[PDB]
C-alpha cells in the first residue's frame, strides 16, 4: 500500500533509485542476486508414481486391500495348521490386486490423456521489457527486472512487473484476468484510492498495455507480485473429498459393518457347534473376505469413464472420473461475471435515436433479434459512425466470424466497426472511397474526433463532416437533430429527452457515445480548397445530431437460458465479480440471475423516495453486496444475508473475498460449483467441490485449479454437466444394487457347508467366474438407462439424508432378493444330487465321509459305491449347476434393476439394446463355460443337463413378479408404510 | 433407534412372513423332487460309467495305499490280520442267512420281486470260498511267510453288466520294475480269481438288502524282501476301464508294499 501513497523524492531516498537516470547496474546486479529472478516460482511437485498411488488408494481401494491382507492371514493360520486346498485364498488375494491396479492404472490414463488434452493451449512467451540503464534504454528479459529498475510501456506491452507509473500519456490497460474489470482502465500518475487494484498510478504483472505510452518504477517482482500473491493463496488452499468420494466410504463403512456381523454371529455359532477356535477363526475371515465385492470397483470405473466420455463429446474435459458426479449433487453456483458469464468483448448494445431505444443483436454468432432499419435517420447514423471510425481489420480474414474477427485499434473503435460490418456488409471498401482532407483526432482540448468527407455522388461533392464524442461535450455543439429523418431544433423537451436517454443508458454501466453530423456546402467552401486543422475555419457549432450508441460487455449467447435452466433445477446462482456495481447489476438483469419485478433495498428507496432506514430489506429480493461491505460484515451477518436474499450479487470482490464467500457456502452444509475463467478466481476454484474453467478465455491458474474445463467456452455445458451427474447418482446406485444382490447368493453355500456339513455346493473359482466375467457387463450396461422422472424440475438432492447406498437398497438386495436366488440355487443343488443318486437326508452331515481321501467305497442313497474322484466330479457337477442358478436369477434380477419406479412395460424391454447384448453376452458365456472340452480339468465346470438350466428359471419369473408388484404398490401409495420401508 | 417400536415390529413381521414363504417354497420344490425319483433305479447315472476297485486291507501311509511289516515282529501285521478279520466276519454263513446258493452261472436277471419283503433274490458269497486267504486254517493270512492275501472288491452299481464274454477276472503285477526280476507270481482264490457272473446286476439297496460283494483274494509268491515294489490289480472285463489318469482307482488299484525282513 506505501508504494503508490508515496511519491516520487521519499521513494527515490527509499529505492536508492533516479526518477530519470535509473538504477545502479552494480545496485541492479546486487539486487538480482539478493532478490531472485522476476519469474513466478512454479511448483513442480507431482511425481508420476505418485499419482498413481493416489489412484490405488480410496476407499473401495483400502476395502480391497484389507480383504486381500485377510486372504494372506487366513492362509498363513491354515498352513500352520498344514490344511489342504488353500490355493483359493492366493486367487482371491490375486483377483482383487489385480482388479486394483488394473482399476487404478485405467483411472490414471484418463487423467493423463485429460492433462494432455487440456495442455495443448500452453504457449511460452520469451516476453521482452524495455528498461533505461545507463542512460542508454534497451531491452532485457522478463524475469531481468528487479526492484526500482525504471521502465518504458508501450501499447501491446505485457508489463512485465508491477510498475508505478510515473509518467503516462493515454495510457489504457486491461485488468480483466487480475481483476474483474472488462472495460480498459486507464493508468495516470494522478492517485487518490487506497487500494492497490483500483489506485490508476501502478500497473500489474498480468496486465496488457492496450494503449499510449508511459514510464515508470518496479515496486514488487517475483511471487510478491499480486498475481504471485493470488497463486499463493491458491496454494495455500487444500483440496477437499468430492461427494462421490463421501459417498462410497458411507458405503464401505455399511459393508464392514455387515461383514463383521455376520461373521462375528456365525463365529459364535461355529462354537457353538464344535469347531476349533482357529478353524472358526478362519471362517470369520472367510465371511468377512466375501462380504466384499472385487467386481464393483471395476463397474464404477467403467460407469464413470463412459459418463466422462459423453460429456467430452460436448468439449467437457474433466481431469479425474470423480467429477463427472458432483455438478449434479452441486446445490449452489458461485459464477464470475468478466469473461464467465460474459464475452470479455466491448460491443455496441444499445442505440437511442428518433427518440427511441433500440437494442441491437449481440450475440458471438448473430442469433439474436434484430431492429428496425428501414429508417432513413438509420442510413445517417450509419454513415456517421462509419465514417468518425479508424480503426481497421485485420488482413486475411474474409471467412472468420465478424465478431471474433481481428481489429486493431481501440476497444471503442473496435466495436464500432464490427457493428458497422455487422449492419453493413463492407465498411472496410465503403471508408476509402470517401477522402479524409481533415481528420481531427481525439484531443485532450478537443475531447472529440472530427473528419470532413467528400460524397461518392460525382454530381453531389457537397462536404460532409462528421464528430464523435462525449455527449456532455457533443450536445453543447448542437443547434439541430435528425428526427424522423428530417432536420429539426433543438428545445428544451429534446434537451430533457436526450438528458433522460443519457442518464439511463449511463444507469446500466454502458459507456455513452455521441454522434453528429454537419453538411457544408460548395458555396461556404470550395472543392478544390483543401480544409486546415490549425485554421480552424469550420464552424464546429451548430451541428446536426444524429444518436447516441452505448456499449458494454454483453453475455455469451447460451448463457441466458443455461442460468434459467440451473435455477428450475433447484441451483441458487450466485453471482461474483470485481467489476462495479452497476455493471454487475446490468449483467445480473440480462442473465436472469435477477429475476424480474425483484428489485433492491436502492430500488425500493427511489421507487418510495425513502431512506434505507425505513425501508424494509425482506420487501427487496435481490441483493447487490460491496467489496467494502463484505469486509464490515462478519460470519454471522454473512450467514444471515446469505439466507435471506435468495437472489445475490457480488461486486468489488477480491480474490480472497470470493474464496470467503465460497467457503461460507460450503460450511452452510451444501456442494458449490464455482465457474472461472480468471487467475483471480483460482483459489475459489479451487476450495469449491468442483471447478469450471472457461477453455478458449481461461487463464493457466484456473485452468489448473478446476477439474472440469470448459473447451467450446460454451455455458450451456454446465446443464448437461449437471443432467448427467444426477444420472450417473440414478444409474450407479441401481448397479450398485444389481451387483450387491449376489453376494449373499454366492455366501449362503459355504455357511451351509460349513454348519450342517453338505459337499460344497460353491467352489471359489466359480465365484470368481461369477464376479469377474459374466456380471460385469449387465451391470456397466445399467448405466445406458434413461431417466424415471424428469430431472431438471427435481431439487439437489440433500447430501446428509439422501445417500446412493441406504439401508433400504442394502437391505432388499442382500436379503429378499438374495435370498430368492440361493434358494433357488439349493434347490437346483438338491435336484442335481438325488438324480444322481444322493437324497437330501443323505447330504446332511455327508462331508466327513465325502472328503476323504481314504475313502473310496462311500455309498449313495442307492447303496452304489463312489471312489473319491466320482464324488469331486459330482462336486464339480455341484458348482456348475449353482453357478447357472445364480446367472439365470442374474438375467431377471437386471430386469428388475432397470427402474426403481417405473414398471417394466411402461418403459422398454429393449429400448436400451445394450442390455440385451449384455444379457446375450452373459449366456454365450455360461453356455461355453458349461459346454467346452476339457472344462472340467481346469476350471471346476461340468456339462450339465438341460433340466438343471430349468430348475431355477420359475425363481426368477418370482424375482421378477415380486419386484414389479412391489414397484406397482410404491407407486399406487405415495406416502405409505408400503413405500416408505419398501421403496430404494 | 433409528426407527420406533411399531416400525421396527412392522419390518420384522414382513420379513418373518417373507422368510416363511420362501420356505415353503423351497420345501414344496423339494417335496416334489422326492415324488419323481424312482426308489429303485438311479435317473442319471454319470459319475459312475466305470466301478473302482478297492483293496483290503488298507493302509494308505502318506498318500497313496502303502503296506509294509516286519516279518520277525507279528505286532506289525497283527493290526492287517484284525483287518482282514473285521472285513471277512460280513462274509459269514450266519451274514449269509438272508441270500440264497446261486450257479446259475450267467447274468442273475431279475424282473420281478419273489423275495420276501417284495425285494429281489441276491446270490451269496461266503468267506469259505477264499479257502487258503479266508482266515482257516492260517489267521495270518499269509503274512507270516511273507506271502500276504490281499482282497480285492469291485464298487457295485446299479444295473451295470461287467460283460458276457467272459466272467470279470483281476490282474496283479508289478509295474515300476515288471521287467527286472522274476515277473510277479499270484494264486487267485476262487480259481482264475473271476467274479462269478451271477452276482450281477447289482439291483441296490432296496431292491438287494442283503446283496453281497464277490470277493477276489490274490496270494503274492514271490516278493523281494527289504525291497520296495508297486503292485497294480487291474480288472479285465470288457465294459471295465482304466485308462483314467484323473481317477486312480477306477477299474484298477496300485500299492506299494515293503516286506521287511
Ligand atoms: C434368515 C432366515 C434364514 C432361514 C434359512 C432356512 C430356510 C428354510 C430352510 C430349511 C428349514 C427347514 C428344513 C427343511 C427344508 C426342506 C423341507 C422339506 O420338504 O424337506 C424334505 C426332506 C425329507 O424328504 P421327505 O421326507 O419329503 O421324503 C419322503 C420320501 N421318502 C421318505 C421315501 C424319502 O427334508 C430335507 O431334505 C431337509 C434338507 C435340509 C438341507 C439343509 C438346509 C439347506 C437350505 C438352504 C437354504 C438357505 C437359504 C438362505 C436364505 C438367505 C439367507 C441370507
Ligand atoms: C471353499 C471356500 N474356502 C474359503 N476359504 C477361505 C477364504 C478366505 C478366508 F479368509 C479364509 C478361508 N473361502 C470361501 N469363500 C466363502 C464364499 C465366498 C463368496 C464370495 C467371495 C469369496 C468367498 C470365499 C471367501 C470358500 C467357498
Ligand atoms: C523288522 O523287525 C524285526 C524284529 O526284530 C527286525 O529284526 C528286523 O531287522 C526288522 N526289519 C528291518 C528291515 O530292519
Ligand atoms: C447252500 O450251499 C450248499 C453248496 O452249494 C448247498 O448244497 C446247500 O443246499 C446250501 N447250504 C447251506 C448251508 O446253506
Ligand atoms: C491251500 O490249502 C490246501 C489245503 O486245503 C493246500 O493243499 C494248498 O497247498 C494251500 N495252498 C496255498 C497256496 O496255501
Ligand atoms: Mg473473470
Ligand atoms: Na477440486
Amino acid at each position: 500500500i506505501n508504494d503508490h501513497q508515496l511519491s516520487v523524492a521519499e521513494l527515490e531516498q527509499k529505492y536508492q533509485t533516479s526518477a530519470t537516470k535509473g538504477l545502479s547496474a552494480s545496485l541492479a546486479a546486487e539486487l538480482l542476486l539478493r532478490d531472485g529472478p522476476n519469474a513466478l516460482r512454479p511448483p513442480r511437485g507431482t511425481p508420476e508414481y505418485v499419482k498413481f498411488a493416489r489412484q490405488l488408494a480410496g476407499g473401495l481401494q483400502c476395502l480391497m486391500w484389507v480383504a486381500a491382507a485377510i486372504c494372506l492371514i487366513a492362509f498363513a493360520i491354515q498352513a500352520s495348521e498344514g490344511d489342504l486346498t488353500t490355493d483359493d485364498n492366493l486367487y482371491l488375494a490375486l483377483a482383487l490386486i489385480a482388479v486394483v491396479v488394473v482399476t487404478g492404472c485405467f483411472g490414471y490414463y484418463q487423467e493423463f490423456k485429460s492433462t494432455n488434452i487440456i495442455a495443448s493451449f500452453k504457449n511460452l512467451v520469451p516476453q521482452q521489457a524495455t528498461v533505461i540503464r545507463d542512460g542508454d534504454k534497451f531491452q532485457i528479459n522478463a524475469d531481468q527486472l528487479v526492484v526500482g529498475d525504471l521502465v518504458e510501456m508501450k501499447g501491446g506491452d505485457r508489463v512485465p512487473a508491477d510498475i508505478r507509473i510515473l509518467q503516462a500519456q493515454g495510457c489504457k490497460v486491461d485488468n480483466s484476468s487480475l481483476t474483474g474489470e472488462s472495460e480498459p482502465q486507464t493508468r495516470s500518475p494522478e492517485c487518490t484510492h487506497e487500494s492497490p487494484l483500483e489506485t490508476r498510478n501502478i500497473a500489474f504483472f498480468s496486465t496488457m498495455c492496450l494503449e499510449g505510452t508511459a514510464q515508470g518504477l518496479v515496486v514488487n517482482t517475483g511471487d510478491r507480485t499480486i498475481i504471485g500473491r493470488i497463486a499463493s493463496l491458491a496454494s495455500g488452499v487444500e483440496n477437499e473429498k468430492t461427494p462421490i468420494a463421501i459417498e462410497i466410504e458411507h458405503f464401505v463403512d455399511i459393508i464392514a459393518g455387515l461383514a463383521i456381523l455376520f461373521g462375528a454371529t456365525f463365529f459364535i455359532v461355529a462354537m457353538c457347534i464344535g469347531y476349533t477356535f482357529l478353524r472358526a477363526m478362519v471362517f470369520f475371515m472367510a465371511i468377512v473376505v466375501a462380504y466384499v465385492p472385487e467386481g464393483l470397483l471395476a463397474t464404477v470405473t467403467v460407469c464413470l469413464s463412459l459418463t466422462a466420455k459423453r460429456l467430452a463429446s460436448k468439449n467437457c474435459v474433466v481431469k479425474n472420473l470423480e467429477a463427472v458426479e458432483t455438478l449434479g449433487s452441486t446445490s449452489v453456483i458461485c459464477s464470475d461475471k468478466t469473461g464467465t458469464l460474459t464475452q470479455n468483448r466491448m460491443t455496441v448494445s444499445h442505440l437511442w435515436f428518433d427518440n427511441h431505444i433500440h437494442s441491437a443483436d449481440t450475440t458471438e454468432d448473430q442469433s439474436g433479434q434484430t431492429f428496425d432499419q428501414s429508417s432513413e435517420t438509420w442510413r445517417a447514423l450509419c454513415r456517421v459512425l462509419t465514417l468518425c471510425n479508424r480503426a481497421a481489420f485485420k488482413s486475411g480474414q474474409d471467412a472468420v466470424p465478424v465478431p471474433k474477427r481481428i481489429v486493431i485499434g481501440d476497444a471503442s473503435e473496435t466495436a464500432l466497426l464490427k457493428f458497422s460490418e455487422l449492419t453493413l456488409g463492407n465498411a472496410m471498401g465503403y471508408r476509402e472511397r470517401f477522402p479524409k482532407v481533415c481528420e481531427i483526432p481525439f484531443n485532450s482540448t478537443n475531447k472529440f474526433q472530427l473528419s470532413i468527407h467528400t460524397l461518392e455522388d460525382p454530381r453531389d461533392p457537397r462536404h460532409v463532416l462528421v464528430m464523435k464524442g462525449a455527449p456532455e461535450r457533443v450536445l453543447e455543439r448542437c443547434s439541430s437533430i435528425l428526427i424522423k429523418g428530417q432536420e429539426l431544433p433543438l428545445d428544451e423537451q429534446w434537451r430533457e429527452a436526450f438528458q433522460t436517454a443519457y442518464l439511463s443508458l449511463g444507469g446500466l454501466g454502458e459507456r455513452v457515445l455521441g454522434f453528429c453530423q454537419l453538411y457544408l456546402s460548395e458555396k461556404d467552401y470550395p472543392p478544390g480548397y483543401a480544409f486546415d486543422v490549425e485554421a480552424m475555419n469550420f464552424p464546429t457549432s451548430g451541428l446536426c445530431f444524429a444518436g447516441l450508441v452505448s456499449m458494454i460487455d454483453p453475455p455469451r449467447a447460451t448463457v441466458p437460458d443455461a442460468v434459467l435452466k440451473c435455477r428450475t433445477a433447484g441451483i441458487r446462482v450466485i453471482m461474483v465479480t470485481g467489476d462495479h456495481p452497476i455493471t454487475a447489476k446490468a449483467i445480473a438483469a440480462s442473465v436472469g440471475i435477477i429475476s424480474e419485478g425483484s428489485e433492491t433495498v436502492e430500488d425500493i428507496a427511489a421507487r418510495l423516495r425513502v431512506p434505507v432506514d425505513q425501508v424494509n430489506r425482506k420487501d427487496a429480493r435481490a441483493c447487490v453486496i460491496n467489496g467494502m461491505q463484505l469486509k464490515d460484515m462478519d460470519p454471522s451477518e454473512l450467514v444471515e444475508a446469505l439466507r435471506t436474499h435468495p437472489e445475490m450479487v457480488f461486486a468489488r470482490t477480491s480474490p480472497q473475498q470470493k474464496l470467503v464467500i465460497v467457503e461460507s457456502c460450503q460450511r452452510l452444509g451444501a456442494i458449490v460449483a464455482v465457474t472461472g475463467d480468471g487467475v483471480n478466481d483460482s483459489p475459489a476454484l479451487k476450495k469449491a467441490d468442483i471447478g469450471v474453467a472457461m477453455g478458449i478465455a481461461g487463464s493457466d491458474a484456473a485452468k489448473n485449479a478446476a477439474d472440469m474445463i470448459l473447451l467450446d467456452d460454451n455455458f450451456a455445458s454446465i446443464v448437461t454437466g449437471v443432467e448427467q451427474g444426477r444420472l450417473i447418482f440414478d444409474n450407479l446406485k441401481k448397479s450398485i444394487a444389481y451387483t450387491l444382490t449376489k453376494n449373499i447368493p454366492e455366501l449362503t453355500p459355504y455357511l451351509i457347508y460349513i454348519t450342517v456339513s453338505v459337499p460344497l455346493p460353491l467352489g471359489c473359482i466359480t465365484i470368481l467366474f461369477i464376479e469377474l466375467c459374466t456380471d460385469i457387463f449387465p451391470s456397466v450396461s445399467l448405466a445406458y438407462e434413461k431417466a424415471e422422472s424428469d430431472i431438471m424440475h427435481l431439487r439437489p438432492r440433500n447430501p446428509k439424508r439422501d445417500r446412493l447406498v441406504n439401508e433400504p437398497l442394502a437391505a432388499y438386495s442382500y436379503f429378499q432378493i438374495g435370498a430368492i436366488q440361493s434358494f433357488a440355487g439349493f434347490t437346483d443343488y438338491f435336484t442335481a444330487m438325488a438324480q444322481e443318486g444322493w437324497f437330501p437326508l443323505l447330504c446332511v452331515g455327508l462331508r466327513p465321509q465325502w472328503e476323504n481321501h481314504h475313502l473310496q467305497d462311500l455309498q449313495d442313497s442307492y447303496g452304489q459305491e463312489w471312489t473319491f474322484g466320482q464324488r469331486l466330479y459330482q462336486q464339480y457337477t455341484c458348482y456348475t449347476v449353482f453357478f447357472i442358478s445364480i446367472e439365470m436369477c442374474q438375467i431377471a434380477d437386471v430386469l428388475i434393476r432397470k427402474t426403481r419406479r417405473l414398471s417394466a412395460f411402461q418403459q422398454g424391454f429393449f429400448r436400451n439394446r445394450i442390455l440385451v447384448i449384455a444379457i446375450v453376452f452373459q449366456v454365450c458365456i455360461g453356455c461355453f463355460l458349461c459346454y467346452c472340452p476339457g472344462m472340467p480339468n481346469i476350471f471346476n465346470f461340468m456339462p450339465i443337463r438341460f433340466q438343471w438350466w430349468l430348475v431355477p428359471m420359475p425363481f426368477s419369473l418370482l424375482i421378477f413378479v415380486y419386484d414389479e408388484i412391489r414397484k406397482l404398490g410404491v407407486r399406487c401409495c405415495p406416502g405409505s408404510w408400503w413405500d416408505q420401508e419398501l421403496y430404494y | 433407534l433409528g426407527r420406533t417400536l411399531s416400525r421396527w415390529v412392522w419390518i420384522s413381521l414382513y420379513y418373518v412372513a417373507f422368510y416363511v414363504v420362501m420356505s415353503g417354497i423351497f420345501a414344496l420344490c423339494i417335496y416334489v423332487l422326492m415324488r419323481t425319483i424312482d426308489p429303485y433305479t438311479p435317473d442319471y447315472q454319470d459319475q459312475l460309467k466305470s466301478p473302482g476297485v478297492t483293496l483290503r486291507p488298507d493302509v494308505y501311509g502318506e498318500k497313496g495305499l502303502d503296506i509294509s511289516y516286519n516279518v520277525s515282529d507279528s505286532t506289525t501285521w497283527a493290526g492287517l490280520a484284525h483287518t482282514l478279520h473285521r472285513f471277512l466276519a460280513g462274509y459269514s454263513p450266519a451274514a449269509q442267512e438272508g441270500s440264497i446258493n446261486c450257479t446259475s452261472e450267467k447274468y442273475f436277471f431279475q424282473e420281478s420281486f419273489l423275495a420276501p419283503n417284495h425285494t429281489k433274490f441276491s446270490c451269496k458269497f461266503t468267506a469259505d470260498m477264499l479257502q487258503n486267504c479266508s482266515g482257516r486254517p492260517d489267521p495270518t493270512f499269509g503274512f507270516a511267510e511273507g506271502k500276504p492275501c490281499f482282497i480285492i472288491k469291485m464298487n457295485r452299481i446299479v444295473k451295470f453288466l461287467p460283460g458276457n464274454s467272459t466272467a470279470p477276472r483281476v490282474d496283479c503285477a508289478f509295474l515300476d520294475q515288471p521287467r527286472d526280476g522274476p515277473p510277479l507270481q499270484v494264486e487267485y482264490f476262487p480259481a482264475n480269481g473271476t467274479y462269478s457272473l451271477h452276482y450281477f446286476p447289482y439291483y441296490g439297496k432296496k431292491a438287494q438288502p442283503h446283496y453281497s460283494n464277490p470277493l477276489v483274494a490274490a496270494k503274492l509268491l514271490n516278493v523281494p524282501r527289504n525291497r520296495d515294489v508297486v503292485i497294480v490289480c487291474k480288472i479285465l472285463a470288457e465294459h471295465v476301464s482304466f485308462d483314467n489318469p484323473h481317477d486312480p482307482y477306477e477299474g484298477k488299484v496300485e500299492f506299494k508294499l515293503k516286506i521287511q525282513k
